[PDB]
Formats: C-alpha cells, sequence, structure tokens
C-alpha cells in the first residue's frame, strides 16, 4: 500500500524548465524524507536532491547546487523538484526514494526501501522528424550459398523508440537489433538484420517495417538482392 | 565529497558458483552502508542495509561484512534470477554516494567472432555521406576492442561503436562498428578496409573489398 | 622484447595426465595476462586457455572445458597447467602466449618453443 | 635556520616580560610616592583591603619564629573578635606565607653578614613632625612590592605567547603585547592596588591558560603535560578563591571544542586529569575549605569527566546537532544536580553573593548587601566611556575583524550538519580561546572590574588578524603579508603613544592627614585591647595599624560576617538608640569610629547612601528620627546630653569620630 | 566606597 509514483518527465529544449512530481501512496509525507537520484544512460546511480518535510529541510547535490529547487507540498502528501537552466548532461532517468527524516537521521540516513518506477527527462535541440530505412544487403559475389545476413538501417530518427518488423513479423530466427546509438550530432542509428536463408535469399520480396508512433511513420522498405 | 569504490568493475560467473564483491570507503563511514540490486529495465531494490543486515523479503542467500573500511557482499550460488548490477551506497554524509557498480553475467565457452563488412548503400548519395559497417557476432567475452587504421595512419573520432547485451537463448554478443564519410571523403581510397581484434584469435582480422 | 621457457618432460602415456608448466624470463608477468594456445597442422594460431592476472578467472576453449585447467604462480612467475585423458585428436603444439599490450586486447607476437603431443 | 627562530620568540617574551615590570614599578612609584613616605604612612596608604591582607604579613615577620607567626595566624582572634577563626583559609593568605618565608631567613642573612640591604634617613614633611623612611630590598614594604610586582611582571609574556601561538608568527605576539601596552590602564590596577588577591592569581591564570592551548595545538600528553597544568593550577587557587570559577569557564570553553571533534581523547583526558589533580591539591592545602564544594568549578569538572570517558560509546553518531545536543544537555544535568545535590540537598554553606549581585540587576530585588555591592560602581554595568577608550585603540575593531575571519573559515572548511568521528577537525586552540573571549566579554559587561579578563583576551584574539592560514593562507604571496602587517603597527603606534604619555603623567595624591591624627589618638588614648568597631575601610586600617582587635573587616565574601555588617552598620538606622546601645554592648564592642561625610544626604543617586537603605530593609521603623541627625548635633553641640548610653570621645575637625560605649 | 577602586 505504500508506493511512491514520478510524473512529469519528457522532452525539453536546452536552458528550458521542467516541474517533475513524486506522489507517495500509503505512507504520509513530513515522517521520512524523500530523495531525488539520477541515472544517466549507461552510468550508474547519481544522488540528486534530498528533501525532509516535516520541518521543512532541503540539500542538494553539489553539481545542481544553484538549478534545482524541490518543494513538499504536505496538503496533499506528493513533492515536487524544478530543474531550470538545464545543461546538455542533465537527460537522465530521476527515481525518486522514500527514507528516514533528517531530523531523526540519527548514525544516518536509513536505506532507499522504497523507490518509484522513475521517469525519463531529454534535453535535445532537433526536431521531432521521421527517420530515413536503408536497405543493407549481403554482396551477391561473397558468400553465396551458406551463410548470409541482410537488413535495413534506421538514422535520424526521433524520439528514442522505433520498432522494427520483418516481413510482417513471419521470420524471427537470427533476429538483431542494435541498442540505439546517439552521438553529439544529435543523431540515431539503428540496424536490423536477420540471416536470411539460402537458395536466392527464398525468392521473396523482402522488407522493412520501421514503427514508430510519436510521427506514426510505417512506411515500409523493399529489399532487394546485389 | 565520500568515493565509495567497487573493486571487480565486471565479474563473471555461472550458476551455483560463490561469488564475492567489494566496497571500499576512502574515509571512514561505520555502518551506514547498503547493496542495492538493479535489473536493466526496472529500479534499484534494498538487499542489505548497514552492511550486515538482510532486508526483510529478499532470499536468505545473500549476505553481508564489514572489516574495516572494506565492505563486502557474498551470494552462496547464483541462480538465474540474479544476474544484474550490484550498487554499493553510504549515506553517512550529506553527499550520498554511490558506486561504479559491478554487473554479474554468465560463463560460457569462448567463440571465435565472425566478421562481416557492408559497404554504403546506393541511396547513400542521396544523404550527402556514406556509411560502412562491420559487424561481428558469437564473440565472448565482450572484452574486445576494434582499432581503425588505414594506410598506418591514426583514425578517431569517426567511429561509432555498438555493443548488444547477452542473447537470452545461447548468452552470445553482437557488436558493430560504423564508419561515416562525406562526399570528399568518398574520393579517398576506393578500397575498404577494417580490422577486428579479439582474444578469440592470435592476429586481428582485416577484412577489405573494393567498388 | 620478451622469452619464455618451460619445464617437465619424460616419457607420457595416452590416456594419464599431464603437468605443463611456461615461465617468462627477464621480465615479470603480473601486470599482463598469459594464454595457452594450440597449433596444428592445416590450421594453427587457435585460441586454447587464457588467464588473466592471478585466477580471477580462467577461460578455456569449447574442446577443453574441464578436461584442461590453467593455474598461475606470481613467486615463481609461471602459469601451470592441468591436463589428463588427452583425447586421440590432440595432436599439436602448445604455446604460452603473453599479450605485450596492457589493454588485454591478446596482441600476441611470442610463441615460443611449445611442446608437441601426438597420440598414434 | 628554524632553531634560531626559537630563540628570538623566548628572548622576545622575556624582554617584553620586563619591560612590563618596570612599567608597572614607575606607575606605582609615581601614583604613591613611597619613595619619600614615612614606614607607618604606607601601610595608611594601603586602603580597605590591602590593609587587611599585608597586616597578616607584618605579623608573620615580626613573630619569634615563622612557625609561631604561622600558629597565631591560623588560630587568629582579633579579626573577628567573639571566636577563634582559621584565617589561611579564610582570607587566602598563602602569599603572605610565602613571602614571609622568604623574607625571614632573608633579613636574618643579611643582618648576619653586615650586608647594607636598608639605608635609609630622616625626611623633613615640614610643619608636621619629621618622620623617618626607609627604602631598599630589605625593608618589608619594598620585598612584598617586589614579589607582587615580579610575580605580575609575567603577564606581558604570557601575551606574547599567547600571540605566537594562535598566530604562529612573531608578528602575531607583537600585536598583543602593542594592543596590551595601550589598554594597559584598562587591563589590569596592579599598578596602584598591589596587595589585593588578583594581583597574585592573574598571571597564574594566563600562564595556564597558554599552557592549555599549548597542549591543544600540538595534542601533547603524558605525565608532562599534566605537572605543567598543575604547576599553575594549584597557585591560582590557593591566591584568590574567584579561580574556581575563572577555571569554570575553561571548562565551558573547551567543551564546546571538545563536542566539535577538534581535540583528540588523549591530550582532553590529559587536560581533565590535570584538572582533578589540581582541584584535589587545592582542596587538601585548604584544610577543606567546605566553600570549595557546592561551586561551579567541581561539579563542572565530573560532568566533563564522564562527558570524556563515553564519548567513545558514542563513536557511531554521525549527526552532529544532535551529538551537540546530548552533550549539553548532559553537562548541564551533571552540573547543575551537583550543584543543587549539595548546597541545598546538604545545606554545606555556598555564598549567594554572585547570584544576588545578577537578580538585582535583572528583577527589583533589592536587599541591603546587593546594595552595597550595587553602588561600588565597580559591580555595576561597564559604563561606555571604558568602550570608548579601548575603540579609539582600535583594539576592538581588529578583535571584531580576527573572529569574523576565524567564523568565515570555520564555516566554509567544516560539515555543520555530519560528523566524522576519526577525523580532527584543526585549529582547536583558536576555537578555544574564541569561546573564552566570549565568556570573558559576558562576564565584564555585567559587571565593571572584570574588564582584567576581557582585555588581554581582546589583546590575544587581535593577532588571529596576522595568521596566514586564517587571511587567505598563500593568495596573497609573502611580500605583501609583511606590508600589511607593518601599516598595521605603524597606524597602532599612532593611536598607542597618547595612552602612555597620560599614564606616566599621572601623579597620585598622599596628604590623607585626619587618620593619622585619628591613629595618633587611638595609639595614645586607649588600652590595648579595646574591641572596636566602624565603617568597614575605617576598621581594616585600624587593625593594620595601632594593632587593636576589630569586629568588622572588609572581607564580605563569606557568611558570619554578613550579619555583623547587619548589625554594626545599625548605627545609621532609624532604630531606638536604646536597641543600638544595647546590641553594641552584646557584640562587646568598645568604640565605634566612622565619618561625618557617611550621614549627609544624597539627593542625587537614593538607595545608595546609608539613610536610604535603612528605609527599605528597615520599613516598620520608618518615620523615626534617623540616628544621623542625632550624630550630627551631638558632634556639632559638643554636649551629648541627648544621647545618653553613648558619649563622644573623639571629635577633631568635623570629619573623623570615635563614639565610646559605656 | 567600601571597596578599592579602579582609579
Ligand atoms: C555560564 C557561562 C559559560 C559563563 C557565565 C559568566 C557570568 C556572566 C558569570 C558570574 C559572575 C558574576 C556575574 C558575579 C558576582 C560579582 C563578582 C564577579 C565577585 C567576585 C569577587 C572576587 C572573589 C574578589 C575580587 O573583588 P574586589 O574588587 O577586590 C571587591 C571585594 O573583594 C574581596 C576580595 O576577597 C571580596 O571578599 C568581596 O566579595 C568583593 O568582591
Amino acid at each position: 500500500e505504500v508506493q511512491l509514483v514520478e510524473s512529469g518527465g519528457g522532452l525539453v529544449q536546452p536552458g528550458g524548465s521542467l516541474r517533475l512530481s513524486c506522489a507517495a501512496s500509503g505512507f504520509n509525507i513530513s515522517s521520512s524524507s524523500i530523495h531525488w537520484v539520477r541515472q544517466a544512460p549507461g552510468k550508474g546511480l547519481e544522488w540528486v536532491a534530498s528533501i525532509s518535510s516535516s520541518y521543512g529541510y532541503t540539500s542538494y547535490a553539489d553539481s545542481v547546487k544553484g538549478r534545482f529547487t524541490i518543494s513538499a507540498d504536505t496538503s496533499k502528501n506528493t513533492a515536487y523538484l524544478q530543474m531550470n537552466s538545464l545543461r546538455a548532461e542533465d537527460t537522465a532517468v530521476y527515481y525518486c526514494a522514500r527514507s528516514s527524516s533528517v531530523y531523526w537521521s540519527w548514525w544516518g540516513y536509513s536505506a532507499f526501501d522504497y523507490w518509484g518506477q522513475g521517469t525519463l527527462v531529454t534535453v535535445s535541440s532537433a526536431s521531432t522528424k521521421g527517420p530515413s530505412v536503408f536497405p543493407l544487403a549481403p554482396s551477391s559475389k561473397s558468400t553465396s550459398g551458406g551463410t548470409a545476413a541482410l537488413g535495413c538501417l534506421v538514422k535520424d530518427y526521433f524520439p528514442e523508440p522505433v520498432t522494427v518488423s520483418w516481413n510482417s513479423g513471419a521470420l524471427t530466427s537470427g533476429v538483431h537489433t542494435f541498442p540505439a546509438v546517439l552521438q553529439s550530432s544529435g543523431l540515431y542509428s539503428l540496424s536490423s538484420v536477420v540471416t536470411v536463408p539460402s537458395s536466392s535469399l527464398g525468392t521473396q520480396t523482402y522488407i522493412c517495417n520501421v514503427n514508430h508512433k510519436p510521427s506514426n511513420t510505417k512506411v515500409d522498405k523493399k529489399v532487394e538482392p546485389k | 565529497d565520500i568515493q565509495m569504490t567497487q573493486s571487480p568493475s565486471s565479474l563473471s560467473a555461472s550458476v551455483g558458483d560463490r561469488v564475492t564483491i567489494t566496497c571500499r570507503a576512502s574515509q571512514s563511514v561505520s555502518s551506514a552502508v547498503a547493496w542495492y540490486q538493479q535489473k536493466p529495465g526496472k529500479a534499484p531494490k534494498l538487499l542489505i542495509y548497514s552492511a550486515s543486515s538482510l532486508y526483510s523479503g529478499v532470499p536468505s542467500r545473500f549476505s553481508g561484512s564489514r572489516s574495516g573500511t572494506d565492505f563486502t557482499l557474498t551470494i552462496s550460488s547464483l541462480q538465474p534470477e540474479d544476474f544484474a548490477t550490484y550498487y554499493c551506497q553510504q549515506g553517512a554524509s550529506e553527499p550520498i554516494t554511490f558506486g561504479q557498480g559491478t554487473k554479474v553475467e554468465i560463463k560460457r565457452t569462448v567463440a571465435a567472432p565472425s566478421v562481416f563488412i557492408f559497404p554504403p548503400s546506393d541511396s547513400q548519395l542521396k544523404s550527402g555521406t556514406a556509411s560502412v559497417v562491420c559487424l561481428l557476432n558469437n564473440f565472448y567475452p565482450r572484452e574486445a576492442k576494434v582499432q581503425w587504421k588505414v594506410d598506418n595512419a591514426l583514425q578517431s573520432g569517426n567511429s561509432q561503436e555498438s555493443v548488444t547485451e547477452q542473447d537470452s537463448k545461447d548468452s552470445t554478443y553482437s557488436l558493430s562498428s560504423t564508419l561515416t564519410l562525406s562526399k570528399a571523403d568518398y574520393e579517398k581510397h576506393k578500397v575498404y578496409a577494417c580490422e577486428v581484434t579479439h582474444q578469440g584469435l592470435s592476429s586481428p582480422v582485416t577484412k577489405s573489398f573494393n567498388r | 622484447q620478451v622469452q619464455l621457457q618451460e619445464s617437465g618432460g619424460g616419457l607420457v602415456q595416452p590416456g594419464g595426465s599431464l603437468r605443463l608448466s611456461c615461465a617468462a624470463s627477464g621480465r615479470t608477468i603480473s601486470r599482463y595476462a598469459m594464454s595457452w594456445f594450440r597449433q596444428a597442422p592445416g590450421k594453427e594460431r587457435e585460441f586454447v586457455a587464457v588467464a588473466r592476472r592471478s585466477g580471477d578467472g580462467a577461460f578455456y576453449a569449447d574442446s577443453v572445458q574441464g578436461r584442461f585447467t590453467v593455474s598461475r604462480d606470481d613467486a615463481k612467475n609461471t602459469v601451470y597447467l592441468q591436463m589428463n585423458s588427452l583425447k586421440p585428436e590432440d595432436t599439436a603444439v602448445y604455446y604460452c602466449a603473453i599479450d605485450s599490450d596492457t589493454f588485454y586486447s591478446g596482441s600476441y607476437d611470442y610463441w615460443g618453443q611449445g611442446t608437441q603431443v601426438t597420440v598414434s | 635556520y628554524s632553531q634560531t627562530w626559537l630563540a628570538s620568540v623566548v628572548i622576545i617574551g622575556l624582554l617584553v616580560g620586563y619591560i612590563n615590570y618596570q612599567h608597572v614599578y614607575t606607575l606605582f612609584e609615581n601614583d604613591k610616592h613611597f619613595s619619600h613616605l614615612a614606614d607607618f604612612e604606607r601601610e595608611m596608604a594601603y586602603r580597605t583591603e590591602m590593609g587587611l591582607y599585608y597586616s597578616y604579613y607584618k605579623t608573620i615577620i615580626n613573630a619569634p619564629s615563622f612557625l609561631e607567626g604561622v600558629q597565631e595566624i591560623t588560630h587568629d582572634t582579633v579579626t573577628e573578635h567573639g571566636h577563634e577563626i582559621n584565617t589561611l583559609n579564610r582570607f587566602n593568605l598563602y602569599p603572605e606565607v610565602i613571602l614571609a618565608f622568604l623574607y625571614r631567613p632573608f633579613r636574618a642573612f643579611a643582618k648576619s653578614a653586615n650586608w647594607q640591604i636598608e639605608l635609609c634617613w630622616q625626611v623633613n614633611r615640614g610643619e608636621l613632625r619629621p618622620v623617618e623612611s626607609c627604602e631598599g630590598i630589605g625593608n618589608p614594604h619594598y620585598f612584598y612590592i617586589t614579589g607582587v610586582f615580579i610575580v605580575a611582571g609575567t603577564v606581558a609574556s604570557s601575551i606574547f605567547y599567547l600571540g605566537v601561538l594562535v598566530s604562529d608568527s612573531i608578528f602575531g605576539g607583537f600585536l598583543s603585547v602593542l594592543c596590551f601596552a595601550f589598554n594597559h590602564g584598562e587591563a589590569t590596577r596592579v599598578q596602584w592596588t598591589p596587595p589585593l588577591r588578583e594581583s597574585f592569581a592573574f598571571p597564574f591564570i594566563i600562564g595556564h591558560i597558554a599552557i592549555l592551548t599549548f597542549v591543544i595545538k600540538y595534542k601533547k600528553s603524558g605525565h608532562s603535560m599534566i605537572l605543567l597544568l598543575t604547576s599553575m593550577a594549584v597557585p591560582a587557587l590557593l591566591f584568590w578563591q574567584f579561580t574556581q570559577f575563572a577555571f569554570f569557564t575553561q571548562i565551558c570553553s573547551i567543551f564546546l571544542a571538545f563536542s566539535l571533534d577538534l581535540i583528540p581523547f588523549s591530550t582532553a583526558k590529559t587536560v581533565i586529569h590535570s584538572h582533578i589533580i589540581s582541584f584535589l591539591i587545592g582542596f587538601l592545602l585548604l584544610f577543606g575549605n567546605e566553600m570549595m564544594i557546592t561551586a561551579l568549578y567541581f561539579p563542572s569538572i565530573l560532568a566533563l569527566g564522564m562527558i570524556i570517558y563515553i564519548s567513545p560509546l558514542l563513536s557511531n553518531l554521525k549527526f552532529r546537532p544532535a551529538y551537540v545536543l546530548f552533550l549539553a544537555i548532559i553537562f548541564a544535568s551533571i552540573t547543575l544536580g551537583l550543584k543543587i545535590g549539595l548546597s541545598k540537598g546538604l545545606g554545606i554553606e555556598d555564598d549567594a553573593h554572585i547570584f544576588d549581585i545578577l537578580r538585582s540587576k535583572f528583577t527589583s530585588f533589592a536587599n541591603f548587601h546587593t546594595r552595597l555591592y550595587t553602588c561600588s560602581a565597580e559591580f555595576d554595568f561597564i559604563q561606555y566611556s571604558t568602550i570608548e577608550k579601548l575603540c579609539g585603540t582600535l583594539l576592538i575593531p581588529l578583535a571584531l575583524i580576527s573572529l569574523v575571519t576565524f567564523v568565515f573559515n570555520f564555516v566554509k572548511n567544516t560539515n555543520l550538519l555530519w560528523r566524522n568521528s576519526e577525523e580532527i577537525g584543526e585549529n582547536g586552540e583558536i576555537l578555544y580561546n574564541v569561546v573564552q573571549l566570549c565568556c570573558s566579554t559576558v562576564m565584564a559587561f555585567l559587571i565593571m572590574r572584570l574588564k582584567l579578563f576581557m582585555t588581554p583576551h581582546l589583546c590575544i584574539v587581535a593577532a588571529l588578524f596576522a595568521n596566514s592560514k586564517l587571511l587567505g593562507g598563500d593568495r596573497i604571496s609573502k611580500t605583501i603579508r609583511v606590508s600589511a602587517l607593518v601599516g598595521v603597527i605603524a597606524i597602532l603606534f599612532y593611536r598607542g603613544i597618547p595612552n602612555i604619555r597620560q599614564q606616566l603623567n599621572v601623579k597620585g595624591e598622599y596628604s590623607n592627614p585626619d587618620q593619622e591624627m585619628l591613629f595618633d589618638w587611638i595609639q595614645h588614648n586607649t588600652k590595648q585591647d579595646a574591641v572596636f568597631a566602624g565603617t568597614m575601610p575605617v576598621m581594616a586600617n585600624v587593625k593594620l595599624t595601632t594593632l587593636r582587635p576589630i569586629v568588622n573587616h572588609p572581607h564580605y565574601e563569606h557568611v558570619g560576617i554578613r550579619e555583623r555588617t547587619l548589625k554594626v552598620y545599625s548605627m545609621f538606622s532609624k532604630k531606638p538608640i536604646a536597641e543600638v546601645h544595647k546590641i553594641m554592648k552584646e557584640m562587646g564592642v568598645n568604640y565605634f569610629v566612622f565619618q561625618l561625610m557617611n550621614c549627609s544626604n544624597d539627593e542625587r543617586r537614593p538607595e545608595c547612601v546609608y539613610r536610604g537603605m535603612w528605609d527599605e530593609e528597615d520599613p516598620k521603623n520608618s518615620g523615626r528620627t534617623a540616628l544621623c541627625d542625632l550624630w550630627i548635633l551631638a558632634a556639632n553641640s559638643k554636649d551629648n546630653s541627648r544621647i545618653a548610653p553613648f558619649k563622644i570621645v573623639y571629635n577633631a575637625n568635623r570629619n573623623y569620630i570615635v563614639l565610646k560605649i559605656l | 566606597g567600601s571597596w578599592a577602586k579602579w582609579s
């Protein structure tokens, strides 16, 4: 019956302001401190902010001491984090963890027993537009008759989540989709390749389906041999 | 400003093997340390609090220990369920500093990677640039570094590397290196080649082709 | 510049166990890792076993998983291999390979003399 | 190159000590003119208190043997006629005993060798009869004064060493000594009142403070530091009662440091053990003076000891405010339980004068004794002119700047909320001295005459302005730091010379002819066993010279004399003359000597004159004819007809009056 | 003035 839920994450231009909320259902706030913790993509967890709302104590991580403000609203049993002047390295997943109140710290903070689901916030300077799909087939003059694999590469897709479908999902063996990768240029690149069968690729017009719900892009790209 | 460092940044063990993760505090946090487990795609959960007590609910196999400023997490027998990252936290100071984190995986027989090369397609003529992909598959462990050198010339800043996590069916790895060239860079040596270096071979495998 | 030597000897008998050793001379081995490689006619230069610095995990090939065991001694600065119940198809030369790269990329350039094992 | 530094530090300390001693001696000789005073006239120069203490030195140096004299003064039956008392543990007369023990064999040896240590000749005053004045090291007054001034001339060295320690540079010591020199008049009054007790107990207190700062700074311990602390704590308790409270400030300032992880465990244990040992030796030496217990120095020692001995049990606490609050609560609880559990619990003596000069300042508590204390002007609020004169020398602004700098550094370089047991904070002695400075200033502001503690600590804390770490460290190079500190010293010298000029220019008065005639009359026209009673300052001198037994004296701390004063001073009240005569006869006093200036209306500061003090304290008798009118009428008319039981025996120039109780 | 004075 005790549960923390975080909301308000999303997308923002650099230098903007976000205002996210941690709502606790069950245990009443101001009886225990709540901390906002950060996790960057492919990194360890990082501590961001802490609020003990019993008497109004607030503490911030040295790296954001001057840009973030946490406020506790005890009337409705929820807390809020307001982040402004976002840099380019603050894109990450934020969790809300409970612990003992600071005034009763008394031998140190208690462990974060209850954690929230976590909300993702990203800072980007590029518009949301559909990507480009490029076929990638093995050379017919190389490795012919044995092992063979073909696929499609998707570039310049935003946001991150795009689904790759093979011949309407008819084939799933040897399916390898690499994780989404973003460089300093603000580009997303991904590849989806399956081991094509023998016998002239099965004499079937293979298709790649890119499904991107935020842009509602479901274009199908043909696959042909060299 | 109190640093908690985990010694085995990466550890590999098989089912039923006893495992031990270490944590070292620069300062002298007394017993305010804890150990959390994070599996990918979810939020961390408590496993040990105070470095010696087992949180109510987690399996009893896990154990914690303190000695001096050293802290240790001991797993009697690893099981398929507990394959994820482990974080060491300290709570005896205002800056609550987490650990780097150690990832436990499944040990397996080393497999020789298979390498394929795919040059830019005919549709690259309209994007203003060409891309070449060198993809290797079925290699273990992940510790393999691919270096790019052309005509004994140092290369860097243009190669983009992607690596996938262990396959849930055979626990393998797939890695890809992408090189991007402009139209001016498309006029360089027509022969395109890339090299892959791994522990599965004594010398790196270099593959070249001509347009 | 590196060099390594081996130990042991005697008349071996098929189906038994062998006690191999490879020790580097003129340089330490703790900083770098050690490997055992198998060279065979037609197809050589294939990985067999590897140990990184002290025994934090030993990797063996699919065909020698459990048959061969690797240990290391920094005091003697030598890597010792245990083998038993040698398979008839195990005719080849074993080489103690040391990589000159500190990043553990396996850039092996030293092969040495090795030890030949032939079963007929 | 780092050893010649210590030699220069020690040499400068000794030189400044010697210069301070010379300065005090010169001021003394200028003010009183001891050079050409009649031998029986220096004693009359020793006023209300000075006379009392010096009388016992004179008694000891005159007795047939030192043991006989000490036995006499340990069973004195003339200081408070009526019952035998022990004056050694009641007045703290150990300095007199030491001085007499040194003097008697020194003078005996000088006589044996025929060495000319006392050479003197007649002095022709003028119209009055010629008198003989003797000067030299052998003359008892010069021996006593030289002892006092040698003992009190090391305060300059102690201040210089304290400035050198807390600032780790000779510039700090120079700043401390220079600030002390310009604020000398407001720092000590040993050049005008040698024989008092503070002139003996302040140098040792300052030496002990310096030794404690040194121990804390270098984290020393062992038997050596315990002995070094005891050797300066025992003398400062055997010489003056108020030391018991002064040390209570140190435990209040040490504790605050200990709770801030700025003092190691071993050094704290050594300090507390030295304090306990010094207190035990002091208590055993004073015949077990009960007033030592039920003070604030014993319970504080026990509370600090228990706090120190249980600190390791709380090594796991990481929240500093909780730790500090718990330590403060335990400290206060133990101190108040011990003080309240013995005074009221067992009724063992206890003195309320310290606690009655404070409730009378805040509340409307008037009382009589507090009325005597509060109207002296040396137990009242520190007046504005003293602060004006201190800020004139810039002694204050420098202290404020140094304190602000230190607080800024402490805030920046410390984590206030969360504490680490293992690591020490560093710079503990600076915080210790700063806390003692605040305690001393809070004492001084309430009561003047305790500026004795507030000014030397201002001089000390003014040296923090020359610390490299406190003032930017290496961010200001080395050429600048010397230049900045030379400019400050040059500025001070611009505002310090006039003060020394005025202090040297001052000249005192030494006429006091009325008391000489009164004492001549007392010596001539009364028996050797008569008992005298009268105003407290006159009775002190009446005992010091003419060796007549007295009924009340100027030492007013202990009980048993407050009730004697309340009875003796009844002569200025409105009670019936028959009752006052009965009281005087019961007390056994023969002569009542007073001054006609005591019974004159003030109309300017009521509730500070005797006529008024007996209105509130004697309200049921209000409206009756005040006795002072009766005394004035009898003195002027010269025929004491209406005052039958009394009879004026001595009345000269309407200044001093001696009444005889039949 | 019953006690010494600071002058
Ligand atoms: C709790 C904390 C951390 C800090 C608290 C600090 C504080 C604000 C404290 C309490 C101090 C107070 C405010 C008050 C009472 C008044 C004094 C100071 C009395 C001493 C007289 C001395 C023992 C003889 C020297 O004083 P003298 O100028 O020579 C005149 C007479 O001296 C005789 C000498 O023996 C003596 O018998 C008489 O009582 C009288 O004092």
